[PDB]
Protein backbone atom coordinates (compact mmCIF):
# COMPACT_ATOMS: atom_id res chain seq x y z
CA UNK A 1 0.00 0.00 0.00
CA UNK A 2 1.21 3.28 -1.04
CA UNK A 3 2.12 6.24 1.82
CA UNK A 4 0.30 9.48 1.41
CA UNK A 5 1.72 12.52 0.37
CA UNK A 6 2.51 15.58 2.05
CA UNK A 7 3.47 18.94 0.22
CA UNK A 8 6.65 19.96 -1.19
CA UNK B 1 18.17 17.97 -18.05
CA UNK B 2 17.39 16.43 -20.83
CA UNK B 3 18.12 12.23 -21.14
CA UNK B 4 18.60 11.43 -25.31
CA UNK B 5 16.24 8.22 -26.11
CA UNK B 6 18.38 5.04 -26.49
CA UNK B 7 17.05 2.52 -28.99
CA UNK B 8 16.79 -0.62 -30.51
CA UNK B 9 14.32 -2.70 -33.15
CA UNK B 10 14.20 -6.17 -33.17
CA UNK B 11 11.62 -9.05 -33.80
CA UNK B 12 10.25 -11.18 -31.14
CA UNK B 13 11.09 -13.72 -32.97
CA UNK B 14 13.59 -15.08 -35.00
CA UNK B 15 12.88 -13.18 -38.50
CA UNK B 16 11.70 -15.87 -41.46
CA UNK B 17 10.59 -15.02 -44.70
CA UNK B 18 6.81 -15.21 -45.17
CA UNK B 19 6.46 -15.72 -41.61
CA UNK B 20 4.11 -13.17 -39.32
CA UNK B 21 6.16 -12.16 -36.75
CA UNK B 22 6.52 -8.81 -33.92
CA UNK B 23 8.49 -5.92 -34.85
CA UNK B 24 10.02 -3.70 -31.36
CA UNK B 25 10.97 -0.66 -30.91
CA UNK B 26 12.59 -0.54 -27.47
CA UNK B 27 13.08 3.11 -26.02
CA UNK B 28 14.94 3.62 -23.55
CA UNK B 29 16.51 6.07 -21.31
CA UNK B 30 15.24 9.59 -22.17
CA UNK B 31 13.62 12.69 -20.06
CA UNK B 32 11.40 14.14 -20.40
CA UNK B 33 8.78 11.65 -21.02
CA UNK B 34 7.14 13.07 -23.66
CA UNK B 35 7.63 11.47 -27.00
CA UNK B 36 7.01 10.42 -30.70
CA UNK B 37 7.36 6.75 -31.86
CA UNK B 38 6.75 6.09 -35.51
CA UNK B 39 7.46 2.35 -37.00
CA UNK B 40 8.35 2.81 -40.76
CA UNK B 41 7.89 0.24 -43.33
CA UNK B 42 10.02 1.08 -46.71
CA UNK B 43 9.84 4.87 -46.12
CA UNK B 44 6.34 5.18 -45.11
CA UNK B 45 4.62 4.87 -41.41
CA UNK B 46 2.93 2.02 -40.65
CA UNK B 47 -0.47 2.90 -38.85
CA UNK B 48 -1.40 -0.09 -36.14
CA UNK B 49 1.64 0.15 -33.79
CA UNK B 50 0.68 -0.51 -30.44
CA UNK B 51 2.53 0.97 -27.41
CA UNK B 52 2.72 -0.14 -24.02
CA UNK B 53 2.74 1.72 -20.77
CA UNK B 54 5.51 3.64 -19.95
CA UNK B 55 7.44 3.46 -17.04
CA UNK B 56 10.77 5.13 -15.52
CA UNK B 57 14.02 3.79 -13.78
CA UNK B 58 15.70 4.11 -11.01
CA UNK B 59 17.98 7.09 -12.32
CA UNK B 60 14.56 8.40 -13.19
CA UNK B 61 14.86 8.06 -17.25
CA UNK B 62 11.43 7.19 -18.77
CA UNK B 63 11.34 3.67 -20.77
CA UNK B 64 8.85 2.24 -23.15
CA UNK B 65 8.01 -0.05 -26.17
CA UNK B 66 6.52 -0.01 -28.98
CA UNK B 67 5.62 -2.89 -31.37
CA UNK B 68 3.84 -3.42 -34.63
CA UNK B 69 2.70 -6.78 -36.31
CA UNK B 70 4.58 -7.72 -39.60
CA UNK B 71 5.66 -10.24 -41.85
CA UNK B 72 9.05 -10.18 -42.44
CA UNK B 73 10.59 -10.07 -46.24
CA UNK B 74 13.97 -11.02 -48.26
CA UNK B 75 13.23 -6.83 -49.43
CA UNK B 76 11.47 -4.84 -46.73
CA UNK B 77 12.98 -2.36 -45.37
CA UNK B 78 11.88 -1.61 -41.45
CA UNK B 79 12.82 1.17 -39.14
CA UNK B 80 11.61 3.13 -35.94
CA UNK B 81 11.47 7.04 -35.96
CA UNK B 82 11.92 8.96 -32.54
CA UNK B 83 11.53 12.69 -31.81
CA UNK B 84 12.35 13.77 -28.55
CA UNK B 85 12.84 17.62 -27.19
CA UNK B 86 16.66 16.18 -26.18
CA UNK B 87 17.15 16.04 -29.68
CA UNK B 88 17.95 18.14 -32.60
CA UNK B 89 16.25 16.07 -35.27
CA UNK B 90 14.18 13.01 -34.97
CA UNK B 91 16.49 9.84 -34.68
CA UNK B 92 15.65 6.87 -37.41
CA UNK B 93 17.21 3.27 -36.46
CA UNK B 94 16.65 0.86 -39.11
CA UNK B 95 16.10 -2.87 -38.07
CA UNK B 96 18.64 -5.56 -38.27
CA UNK B 97 17.60 -8.95 -39.04
CA UNK B 98 20.94 -10.33 -37.06
CA UNK B 99 20.88 -7.85 -33.81
CA UNK C 1 13.61 -15.16 -0.96
CA UNK C 2 16.32 -13.20 1.02
CA UNK C 3 15.97 -9.48 0.28
CA UNK C 4 12.33 -8.23 -0.71
CA UNK C 5 11.24 -5.03 -1.65
CA UNK C 6 7.75 -2.96 -1.82
CA UNK C 7 8.27 0.17 -4.00
CA UNK C 8 5.98 2.77 -5.65
CA UNK C 9 7.31 4.69 -8.65
CA UNK C 10 5.28 7.64 -8.48
CA UNK C 11 5.15 10.10 -11.65
CA UNK C 12 2.73 13.53 -11.82
CA UNK C 13 3.53 15.83 -15.36
CA UNK C 14 1.99 19.13 -16.03
CA UNK C 15 0.56 19.26 -19.41
CA UNK C 16 -0.23 23.23 -19.80
CA UNK C 17 -2.79 24.19 -22.53
CA UNK C 18 -3.01 20.43 -22.97
CA UNK C 19 -5.23 19.88 -20.06
CA UNK C 20 -4.70 18.54 -16.49
CA UNK C 21 -1.46 17.28 -14.91
CA UNK C 22 -1.18 13.27 -15.60
CA UNK C 23 -0.31 11.30 -12.85
CA UNK C 24 0.24 7.58 -12.12
CA UNK C 25 1.47 5.53 -9.15
CA UNK C 26 2.96 2.08 -10.34
CA UNK C 27 3.69 -0.52 -7.79
CA UNK C 28 6.78 -3.23 -7.51
CA UNK C 29 6.93 -6.00 -5.62
CA UNK C 30 10.70 -7.27 -6.01
CA UNK C 31 11.06 -5.17 -9.36
CA UNK C 32 7.38 -6.73 -10.49
CA UNK C 33 4.41 -4.15 -11.53
CA UNK C 34 1.71 -5.41 -9.40
CA UNK C 35 -0.66 -2.34 -9.09
CA UNK C 36 -1.01 0.39 -11.43
CA UNK C 37 -2.97 3.90 -11.19
CA UNK C 38 -3.63 6.07 -13.99
CA UNK C 39 -5.23 9.38 -14.18
CA UNK C 40 -5.56 9.67 -18.32
CA UNK C 41 -8.81 6.83 -18.14
CA UNK C 42 -12.08 7.13 -17.92
CA UNK C 43 -13.14 6.97 -14.03
CA UNK C 44 -9.61 6.54 -13.11
CA UNK C 45 -9.29 3.66 -10.89
CA UNK C 46 -6.78 1.46 -8.96
CA UNK C 47 -6.10 -1.74 -11.02
CA UNK C 48 -4.38 -5.07 -10.55
CA UNK C 49 -1.45 -5.88 -13.02
CA UNK C 50 -0.45 -9.02 -11.56
CA UNK C 51 -3.58 -12.17 -11.54
CA UNK C 52 -2.63 -12.66 -7.53
CA UNK C 53 -3.68 -9.43 -6.74
CA UNK C 54 -7.11 -10.00 -7.38
CA UNK C 55 -7.43 -12.10 -4.19
CA UNK C 56 -7.54 -8.66 -2.43
CA UNK C 57 -11.43 -7.39 -2.21
CA UNK C 58 -13.29 -4.29 -3.12
CA UNK C 59 -12.83 -2.56 -0.27
CA UNK C 60 -8.84 -2.90 -0.82
CA UNK C 61 -9.11 -1.19 -4.81
CA UNK C 62 -11.45 1.29 -3.37
CA UNK C 63 -9.59 3.13 -0.30
CA UNK C 64 -6.36 2.50 -3.07
CA UNK C 65 -8.21 4.35 -5.40
CA UNK C 66 -9.15 7.03 -3.07
CA UNK C 67 -5.87 7.61 -1.65
CA UNK C 68 -4.79 7.86 -5.51
CA UNK C 69 -7.02 10.72 -6.09
CA UNK C 70 -5.88 12.36 -3.02
CA UNK C 71 -2.39 12.08 -4.21
CA UNK C 72 -2.70 13.43 -7.46
CA UNK C 73 -4.21 16.43 -5.60
CA UNK C 74 -1.08 16.95 -3.56
CA UNK C 75 1.31 16.66 -6.93
CA UNK C 76 -0.86 19.23 -8.42
CA UNK C 77 -0.25 21.42 -5.66
CA UNK C 78 3.54 20.33 -5.94
CA UNK C 79 3.73 21.61 -9.52
CA UNK C 80 2.23 24.57 -8.39
CA UNK C 81 4.94 25.60 -6.00
CA UNK C 82 7.56 24.72 -7.79
CA UNK C 83 7.43 26.86 -10.85
CA UNK C 84 7.15 29.42 -7.85
CA UNK C 85 10.44 28.12 -6.18
CA UNK C 86 12.35 27.83 -9.26
CA UNK C 87 10.78 31.14 -10.88
CA UNK C 88 9.16 29.34 -14.11
CA UNK C 89 6.55 30.09 -16.22
CA UNK C 90 3.32 28.24 -16.05
CA UNK C 91 2.97 27.50 -19.62
CA UNK C 92 5.80 24.95 -20.12
CA UNK C 93 5.70 21.49 -19.39
CA UNK C 94 7.56 19.91 -15.43
CA UNK C 95 8.03 16.46 -14.59
CA UNK C 96 7.99 15.23 -10.44
CA UNK C 97 8.81 11.79 -9.54
CA UNK C 98 8.97 9.75 -6.45
CA UNK C 99 10.28 6.48 -5.36
CA UNK C 100 8.97 5.61 -2.02
CA UNK C 101 9.05 2.12 -0.20
CA UNK C 102 10.64 -0.38 1.62
CA UNK C 103 13.49 -3.50 1.69
CA UNK C 104 13.36 -6.36 4.01
CA UNK C 105 15.30 -8.96 4.65
CA UNK C 106 14.31 -12.79 5.06
CA UNK C 107 13.04 -13.08 8.15
CA UNK C 108 10.72 -10.26 7.15
CA UNK C 109 12.90 -7.03 9.06
CA UNK C 110 13.15 -4.00 7.51
CA UNK C 111 16.48 -3.54 5.77
CA UNK C 112 16.16 -0.32 4.07
CA UNK C 113 13.77 2.33 3.35
CA UNK C 114 13.04 5.03 0.30
CA UNK C 115 11.06 8.03 0.16
CA UNK C 116 12.89 10.24 -2.94
CA UNK C 117 11.85 13.25 -5.25
CA UNK C 118 13.15 14.35 -8.29
CA UNK C 119 12.16 17.53 -10.52
CA UNK C 120 12.56 17.30 -14.12
CA UNK C 121 15.46 14.40 -13.89
CA UNK C 122 16.86 15.66 -11.19
CA UNK C 123 17.19 14.68 -7.47
CA UNK C 124 15.11 16.97 -5.37
CA UNK C 125 14.81 15.86 -2.07
CA UNK C 126 15.66 12.45 -0.09
CA UNK C 127 15.03 10.74 3.06
CA UNK C 128 18.81 9.52 4.47
CA UNK C 129 19.38 6.28 5.85
CA UNK C 130 18.87 6.79 8.94
CA UNK C 131 15.48 7.92 8.37
CA UNK C 132 15.74 10.79 10.07
CA UNK C 133 17.13 13.73 8.30
CA UNK C 134 16.84 14.84 4.38
CA UNK C 135 19.28 15.48 1.74
CA UNK C 136 18.09 18.49 -0.64
CA UNK C 137 19.77 18.55 -3.73
CA UNK C 138 19.55 22.33 -4.73
CA UNK C 139 17.98 25.73 -2.47
CA UNK C 140 14.56 24.91 -3.74
CA UNK C 141 14.88 21.56 -1.84
CA UNK C 142 16.29 23.54 1.37
CA UNK C 143 12.59 25.09 1.50
CA UNK C 144 11.00 22.08 1.46
CA UNK C 145 13.61 20.51 3.99
CA UNK C 146 12.97 22.89 6.73
CA UNK C 147 9.13 22.78 6.24
CA UNK C 148 9.41 18.60 6.51
CA UNK C 149 11.90 18.91 9.40
CA UNK C 150 9.52 21.13 10.78
CA UNK C 151 6.51 19.00 10.69
CA UNK C 152 8.60 15.57 11.72
CA UNK C 153 7.78 14.24 8.03
CA UNK C 154 10.87 11.67 8.59
CA UNK C 155 8.66 10.29 11.83
CA UNK C 156 6.08 9.87 9.60
CA UNK C 157 7.89 8.34 6.40
CA UNK C 158 9.82 5.31 9.22
CA UNK C 159 6.69 4.68 10.74
CA UNK C 160 4.86 3.91 7.44
CA UNK C 161 8.10 1.95 6.71
CA UNK C 162 8.34 0.05 9.51
CA UNK C 163 4.79 -0.78 9.96
CA UNK C 164 2.55 -0.52 7.08
CA UNK C 165 5.24 -0.76 4.37
CA UNK C 166 6.81 -3.80 6.14
CA UNK C 167 3.36 -5.41 6.77
CA UNK C 168 1.80 -5.16 3.30
CA UNK C 169 4.91 -6.23 1.72
CA UNK C 170 4.99 -9.53 3.81
CA UNK C 171 1.06 -9.48 3.01
CA UNK C 172 2.16 -9.17 -0.84
CA UNK C 173 4.97 -12.10 -0.98
CA UNK C 174 2.50 -14.32 0.31
CA UNK C 175 -0.37 -14.51 -2.53
CA UNK C 176 2.58 -13.53 -4.84
CA UNK C 177 5.71 -16.03 -4.00
CA UNK C 178 4.97 -18.85 -6.43
CA UNK C 179 4.68 -16.44 -9.27
CA UNK C 180 7.81 -14.22 -8.25
CA UNK C 181 9.82 -16.88 -7.57
CA UNK C 182 9.23 -18.19 -11.53
CA UNK C 183 12.14 -18.91 -14.12
CA UNK C 184 12.29 -19.48 -17.81
CA UNK C 185 15.64 -20.83 -18.57
CA UNK C 186 17.16 -19.26 -21.55
CA UNK C 187 17.66 -20.45 -25.31
CA UNK C 188 20.90 -20.00 -26.66
CA UNK C 189 22.60 -20.09 -30.12
CA UNK C 190 25.06 -19.11 -31.68
CA UNK C 191 25.28 -17.09 -35.40
CA UNK C 192 28.03 -16.36 -37.45
CA UNK C 193 27.93 -13.19 -39.85
CA UNK C 194 30.53 -12.09 -42.70
CA UNK C 195 30.90 -8.91 -44.90
CA UNK C 196 33.62 -10.42 -47.33
CA UNK C 197 36.63 -9.03 -45.42
CA UNK C 198 39.19 -11.78 -43.15
CA UNK C 199 37.30 -11.56 -40.23
CA UNK C 200 34.04 -13.15 -39.04
CA UNK C 201 31.53 -11.80 -36.44
CA UNK C 202 29.93 -13.93 -34.29
CA UNK C 203 27.18 -13.12 -32.12
CA UNK C 204 25.72 -15.39 -29.34
CA UNK C 205 21.84 -14.92 -28.61
CA UNK C 206 19.76 -15.53 -25.06
CA UNK C 207 15.64 -16.12 -25.66
CA UNK C 208 13.05 -16.83 -24.06
CA UNK C 209 14.40 -16.12 -20.26
CA UNK C 210 13.01 -14.65 -16.77
CA UNK C 211 13.58 -12.75 -15.40
CA UNK C 212 15.69 -10.13 -17.11
CA UNK C 213 19.14 -10.75 -15.21
CA UNK C 214 21.32 -12.19 -17.50
CA UNK C 215 25.52 -12.56 -18.13
CA UNK C 216 26.70 -13.31 -21.95
CA UNK C 217 30.53 -13.68 -21.97
CA UNK C 218 32.67 -14.26 -24.97
CA UNK C 219 36.16 -16.11 -23.96
CA UNK C 220 39.38 -17.13 -26.35
CA UNK C 221 41.06 -20.16 -24.29
CA UNK C 222 39.64 -19.04 -20.91
CA UNK C 223 40.08 -15.58 -21.42
CA UNK C 224 36.94 -13.11 -20.99
CA UNK C 225 37.12 -10.60 -23.79
CA UNK C 226 35.46 -7.77 -21.92
CA UNK C 227 37.12 -5.44 -24.21
CA UNK C 228 36.48 -6.65 -27.51
CA UNK C 229 32.85 -8.21 -27.16
CA UNK C 230 29.54 -6.25 -28.50
CA UNK C 231 26.63 -6.09 -26.41
CA UNK C 232 23.23 -4.75 -26.28
CA UNK C 233 21.06 -3.87 -23.36
CA UNK C 234 18.45 -6.98 -22.36
CA UNK C 235 15.45 -6.06 -24.13
CA UNK C 236 11.97 -7.41 -23.47
CA UNK C 237 10.25 -9.90 -26.72
CA UNK C 238 7.06 -8.34 -25.38
CA UNK C 239 5.45 -11.38 -24.46
CA UNK C 240 6.96 -11.13 -20.80
CA UNK C 241 10.45 -12.72 -21.47
CA UNK C 242 13.65 -10.71 -22.69
CA UNK C 243 16.18 -11.22 -24.76
CA UNK C 244 20.32 -10.15 -25.05
CA UNK C 245 22.96 -11.15 -27.33
CA UNK C 246 26.80 -10.24 -27.46
CA UNK C 247 29.29 -11.00 -30.41
CA UNK C 248 32.73 -10.66 -31.11
CA UNK C 249 34.78 -9.91 -34.26
CA UNK C 250 37.62 -13.11 -35.07
CA UNK C 251 39.96 -14.20 -37.39
CA UNK C 252 38.24 -16.30 -40.44
CA UNK C 253 38.95 -19.49 -39.53
CA UNK C 254 39.73 -19.54 -35.87
CA UNK C 255 35.76 -19.70 -35.14
CA UNK C 256 36.91 -22.52 -32.93
CA UNK C 257 39.07 -21.28 -30.32
CA UNK C 258 36.12 -18.40 -28.98
CA UNK C 259 33.24 -20.13 -26.39
CA UNK C 260 29.91 -18.19 -24.89
CA UNK C 261 28.81 -18.33 -22.06
CA UNK C 262 25.10 -17.89 -20.75
CA UNK C 263 24.55 -17.24 -17.21
CA UNK C 264 21.66 -17.09 -15.70
CA UNK C 265 19.62 -18.15 -12.24
CA UNK C 266 16.84 -21.19 -14.37
CA UNK C 267 20.07 -22.73 -15.37
CA UNK C 268 21.03 -25.87 -13.68
CA UNK C 269 24.76 -24.64 -14.89
CA UNK C 270 25.59 -22.15 -16.68
CA UNK C 271 25.47 -22.68 -20.63
CA UNK C 272 28.73 -23.25 -23.08
CA UNK C 273 28.30 -22.89 -27.06
CA UNK C 274 30.44 -22.67 -30.06
CA UNK C 275 29.72 -21.84 -33.57
CA UNK C 276 28.61 -24.56 -35.04
CA UNK C 277 28.04 -25.00 -39.04
CA UNK C 278 24.83 -26.51 -39.89
CA UNK C 279 24.45 -29.97 -41.02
Amino acid sequence: KVITFIDL
Amino acid sequence: IQKTPQIQVYSRHPPENGKPNILNCYVTQFHPPHIEIQMLKNGKKIPKVEMSDMSFSKDWSFYILAHTEFTPTETDTYACRVKHDSMAEPKTVYWDRDM
Amino acid sequence: MGPHSLRYFVTAVSRPGLGEPRYMEVGYVDDTEFVRFDSDAENPRYEPRARWMEQEGPEYWERETQKAKGNEQSFRVDLRTLLGYYNQSKGGSHTIQVISGCEVGSDGRLLRGYQQYAYDGCDYIALNEDLKTWTAADMAALITKHKWEQAGEAERLRAYLEGTCVEWLRRYLKNGNATLLRTDSPKAHVTHHSRPEDKVTLRCWALGFYPADITLTWQLNGEELIQDMELVETRPAGDGTFQKWASVVVPLGKEQYYTCHVYHQGLPEPLTLRWEPPP
